[PDB]
C-alpha cells in the first residue's frame, strides 16, 4: 500500500488538485490520499474531462474482516491495492478507468 | 451518497 506508486498518504484535497494539474489533466490520471474530513479512510482523486472528482473510501468490519469500500458495501476490497486494481479494468462507480498513475 | 465526495454523485 505504502509502496505502491499511486499512493500519496497524508495530502489535502487542494493538494491532490494541484499535483494533477502539474501532470495535465490527462483522463483517467489518479492518486490515492488520506482523507483529510475522514482520517481513518482515504480518497481515490481522479481526473475525468480535466476535472478533478474526489471518491471517499471507507473501512468497515464484517465479522470481524476489515474491508474497504466506495459504495456503502456494494463493492467491497481487502485493502487499496486490489481496489486500484479493479478499477483498472473496470469501470465500477467512477465515470473512467484508472489509466495513469500521478506520481 | 457521501456530502462532499463525488461517489454515486448525483
Amino acid at each position: 500500500h505504502r509502496t505502491q506508486l499511486w499512493f500519496h498518504g497524508r495530502i489535502s484535497r487542494e493538494e491532490s488538485q494541484r499535483l494533477i494539474g502539474q501532470q495535465g489533466l490527462v483522463d483517467g490520471l489518479f492518486l490515492v490520499r488520506e482523507s483529510q474530513r475522514n482520517p481513518q479512510g482515504f480518497v481515490l482523486s481522479l481526473c475525468h474531462l480535466q476535472k478533478v472528482k474526489h471518491y471517499l473510501i471507507l473501512p468497515s468490519e464484517e465479522e470481524g474482516r476489515l474491508y474497504f469500500s466506495m459504495d456503502d458495501g456494494q463493492t467491497r476490497f481487502t485493502d487499496l491495492l486490489q481496489l486500484v486494481e479493479f478499477h483498472q479494468l473496470n469501470r465500477g462507480i467512477l465515470p473512467c478507468l484508472l489509466r495513469h498513475c500521478c506520481t | 451518497s457521501f456530502e462532499g465526495y463525488d461517489n454515486s454523485f448525483p
